[PDB]
RNA sequence: GUGAACAGCCUCUAGUUGAUAGAAUAAUGUAGAUAAGGGAAGUCGGCAAAAUAGAUCCGUAACUUCGGGAUAAGGAUUGGC
RNA sequence: CUCUUAAGGUAGCCAAAUGCCUCGUCAUCUAAUUAGUGACGCGCAUGAAUGGAUUAACGAGAUUCCCACUGUCCCUAUCUA
RNA sequence: GCAGUCAAGCGUUCAUAGCGACAUUGCUUUUUGAUUCUUCGAUGUCGGCUCUUCCUAUCAUACCGAAGCAGAAUUCGGUAAGCGUUGGAUUGUUCACCCACUAAUAGGGAACGUGAGCUGGGUUUAGACCGUCGUGAGACAGGUUAGUUUUACCCUACUGAUGAAUGUUACCGCAAUAGUAAUUGAACUUAGUACGAGAGGAACAGUUCAUUCGGAUAAUUGGUUUUUGCGGCUGUCUGAUCAGGCAUUGCCGCGAAGCUACCAUCCGCUGGAUUAUGGCUGAACGCCUCUAAGUCAGAAUCCAUGCUAGAACGCGGUGAUUUC
């Protein structure tokens, strides 16, 4: 018989199968659709997630309550060291999909992603791309050649580029590697680029400005084998229960003889690829500038780094970016920033915003301080210090 | 944007940080936190506490270049 | 938000289940306010209706005067006791909980509102906000 | 010893130190707990749990077989020196 | 008035653990009550030691409401073994 | 139960706006019966709680057509099941009846879904009470009260998790197939405008918010708290002191980290093809006609975009490939 009171569905079944990710790098399922006008930029990023803290700015919102009034809205920091060019891919379409036809790596491949190509760097003789290496050799034959295939052929254009790990202050070494789509005019124009860029450096002052809206794509934080109530939020079952109550009463009717794929059961939650979209940038900035966390408005010389850091994580001395709101993944993930695919016009978007203080107090705690001088002049002289 | 000062310690309170309670009275009383709201819960008096302004400048102890 | 009410409301949190004896501050006669119904969120099993400050609700009399109980009225809540987010970013809650009987309108059977109020229903209700002597 | 107490809690004499172990800390459980705001809306039903709780002082209704009800209800106080 | 019985159901009590029709009708209790209480009574089929009506105190008895109290619930989350 | 044909009459006039007698044709299997095919070496026979799916005879929402449609409200009908359809008092109840909210509170199925998923209030063992019946033992789809709910470690299914082999190993990718998600409302303005004698009284565009849902995240607020982290308290033991043990995490206050909450915050895309319907040109039918050829626009529909997984017998590109 019928359900007897007509509830929604609980859970997402387009988000199935809820299972592990691959790896820890989500991919990129899709890149915006290519322009061939504008210059060549890379279409997407490559960061770590920091931490969140708290921002306050003026909104500029009419026929809100609160125009011209203040708000704290909350940001995500993903601290994003200049990305490295070291290869070219082309793509050339046919029916059964985009096929990559050949890929061109550059003569000198760093430490880190040469580590990436290993699974025991201590261990080795360090051989890879030697016999690349010596393909350069005089000018490029070959690698012209490849260039010249690419140019000729190939509906679409990728570079490889990876992360600088090191000026990251994790404990991996090994850097995370990414095709990355190039969007721009004339394939030959986008290889050009690339050859120009192999061994060479990109900043997201070039990729990401001010007010943009991106997607961000990412691995969503694991907490292992769960249970149906909380991966599905099903209602608990009352005090009475015999054998659990966390659970699901019914799993499913007689006929169909089966359990069926769309009833909630028990298992993994999170490890999960995850895009979250229109993420409106609120900072783009640099580790070669003091006073990044400064502001118009504050004028005192601090960075975003909190006091004792970032936990977990640890100080922001590169490049970073603060966007807007929750970003999926925990501290320490490689996330891939991309821009957004649709062109937005909302009033919510277009929103010039204008930063006006950036809490940087001790995430370790109920912070009451936002620099040592702040507590240096409330609390005054310690037994310490004399 | 401003900053305010809690009401039982004195600390100073940034945005997005902290409750307001607001009392029968009419009175507004500012926390920078749990610590301090659940002390003042607790009815219990600055003055008494050691680590708050009240009690500090009660028994003038590390200002002495002010006054 | 409520019929013959100025504006909309951003959301705060709820803390007045339907079921809930909350405390009357205008000099009607009634002296507490019971909420049965909400005007506003409409359905979900097994959720309970639930207000917040500035809601107009369907609200009883216990205690009070003879002429007000045994019938239900509207009613505005002025005071929550649930913490609540402003977008200004300051968590903030009363002591009780409070409200004023009213009319589908939003025109006041009381004169005067004792206790404060916030400025969430004096914007949104007028007429609450003439009889209002303190906000927040 | 505490305490009204052969209660509970700790200890001296005396006796045991036996009940398969190690490593980890998923779900679901068994047993124990805590929870903002609301407060029986839950459920056939307040089932379960919470709340109260000793002692001193005050104060104690209806009804009544005048014996009770009655620790009625309901309130205050309690340390150390 | 009439038929009729051994006698024709008395005092009292009731939609009661006894009332089919029935969620009886009126009031009260609630925002709303097939529940509860109080009353009504040609009562399918109440009733006097097959004991009637009542009853203070007592009850791990059945039941309704109120206060207090609470994760019963809104709506779940966390910790320990 | 639902739907048709017919058309006397109703509807001021007028059969068919909406109804529709006398008659008649049918579908349905959510009613109740009829039957007795299966099951009596047992298929756990009420209801609710929980969860999923399906159907549509559509309650609401999208788009439309008709009116005895001026507006507003309402009524009839179509394509449509994409999405949603509540909180409570009384009852064991299905059903029912009221309160209230709501855009709306539509109907149904899946062994009259769902007991190795709960519960066990009811029914329907044994105890006991009443009334009627009966000489009696005892009977009563009459009332009342009390009254053990067992087993999964197996196969499959489902959810997650590994994995041999296909020269080895590693990195970057493609994409078949499968799945898919967003929903609804209010206010402001449009506007006391259109419409209307007046009473009354809209809508498209736009803005701000909210409802239900979902996916994440934890800056803040809140919770949690063996950080047994700091402090405090009781009793006892260590001669006192200091510092500690026991009190089955002794108790209280604060409490970082982590987990977590519509109790917190962020986010939730754009195109094409169409249904209904309205139209174009235009014959059949030397006129007329959206239709027959051809064609335009067009729905919460369909398919993509996008999002999830990735074929463990589906592919590609690249790196290095072991002599002492």
């Amino acid at each position: 018989s019928h359900r007897k009171y007509e509830a929604p569905r609980h859970g997402h079944l387009g988000f199935l199968p809820r299972k592990r990710a691959a790896s820890i790098r989500a991919r990129v399922k899709a890149f915006p659709k290519d322009d061939r006008s504008k210059p060549v930029a890379l279409t997407s990023f490559l960061g770590y997630k920091a931490g969140m803290t708290t921002i306050v700015r003026d909104l500029d919102r009419p026929g809100s309550k609160f125009h011209k009034r203040e708000v704290v809205e909350a940001v995500t920091v993903v601290d994003t060291p200049p990305v490295v060019v070291v290869g070219v891919v082309g793509y050339v379409e046919t029916p059964r999909g985009l096929r990559s036809l050949t890929t061109v790596w550059a003569e000198h491949l760093s430490d880190e992603v040469k580590r990436r190509f290993y699974k025991n760097w201590y261990k080795s003789k360090k051989k890879a791309f030697t016999k690349y290496s010596a393909k350069y050799a005089q000018d490029g034959a070959g690698i012209e050649r490849e260039l010249a295939r690419i140019k000729k052929y190939a509906s679409v254009v990728r570079v490889l580029v990876h992360t600088q790990i090191r000026k990251t202050p994790l404990a991996q070494k090994k850097a995370h590697l990414a095709e990355i789509q190039l969007n721009g005019g004339s394939i030959s124009e986008k290889v050009d680029w690339a050859r120009e860029h192999f061994e060479k450096t990109v900043a997201v002052d070039s990729v990401f400005e001010q007010n943009e809206m991106i997607d961000a794509i990412a691995v969503t934080k694991g907490h292992g084998f769960e249970g149906v109530t909380h991966r599905w939020g099903t209602k608990k079952l009352p005090r009475k229960t015999h054998r659990g109550l966390r659970k699901v009463a019914c799993i499913g009717a007689w006929h169909p003889a089966h359990v069926m794929w769309s009833v909630a059961r028990a298992g993994q939650r999170g490890y999960h690829s995850r895009t979250s979209i229109n993420h409106k940038i609120y900072r783009v900035g640099k580790g070669d500038d003091e006073a990044n966390g400064a502001t118009s408005f504050d004028r005192t010389k601090k960075t975003i780094t909190p006091m004792g850091g970032f936990v977990h994580y640890g100080e922001i001395k590169n490049d970073f970016i603060m966007v807007k709101g929750c970003i999926p993944g925990n501290r320490k993930r490689i996330v891939t920033l991309r821009k957004s695919l649709y062109t937005n016009t909302s009033r919510k978007a277009l929103e010039e915003v204008s930063l006006k203080w950036i809490d940087t107090a001790s995430k370790f705690g109920k912070g009451r301080f936002q620099t040592p001088a702040e507590k240096h002049a409330f609390m005054g002289t310690l037994k310490k210090d004399l | 944007m401003k900053v305010e000062i809690d009401s039982f310690s004195g600390a100073k309170i940034y945005p997005g940080r902290g409750t307001l309670f607001v009392r029968g009275d009419s009175k507004i009383f500012r926390f920078q936190n749990s610590k301090s709201a659940s002390l003042f819960k607790q009815r219990k008096n600055p003055r008494r506490i050691a680590w708050t302004v009240l009690f500090r400048k009660h028994h003038k102890k590390g200002i002495t270049e002010e006054v | 938000s409520g019929n013959g009410a100025q504006g909309t409301k951003f959301r705060i949190s709820l803390g007045l289940p339907v079921g809930a004896i909350m405390n009357c501050a205008d000099n009607s006669g009634a002296r507490n306010l019971y909420i049965i119904a909400v005007k506003g969120s409409g359905s979900r099993l097994n959720r309970l209706p639930a207000a917040s400050l500035g809601d107009m609700v369907m609200a009883t009399v216990k205690k009070g005067k003879p002429e007000l109980r045994k019938k239900v009225m509207p009613a505005i809540v002025v005071r929550q006791a649930k913490s609540w987010r402003r977008r200004d970013g300051v968590f903030l809650y009363f002591e009780d909980n409070a409200g004023v009987i009213a009319n589908p309108k939003g025109e006041m059977k009381g004169s005067a509102i004792t206790g404060p109020v916030g400025k969430e229903c004096a914007d949104l209700w007028p007429r609450v906000a003439s009889n209002s002597g303190v906000v927040v």
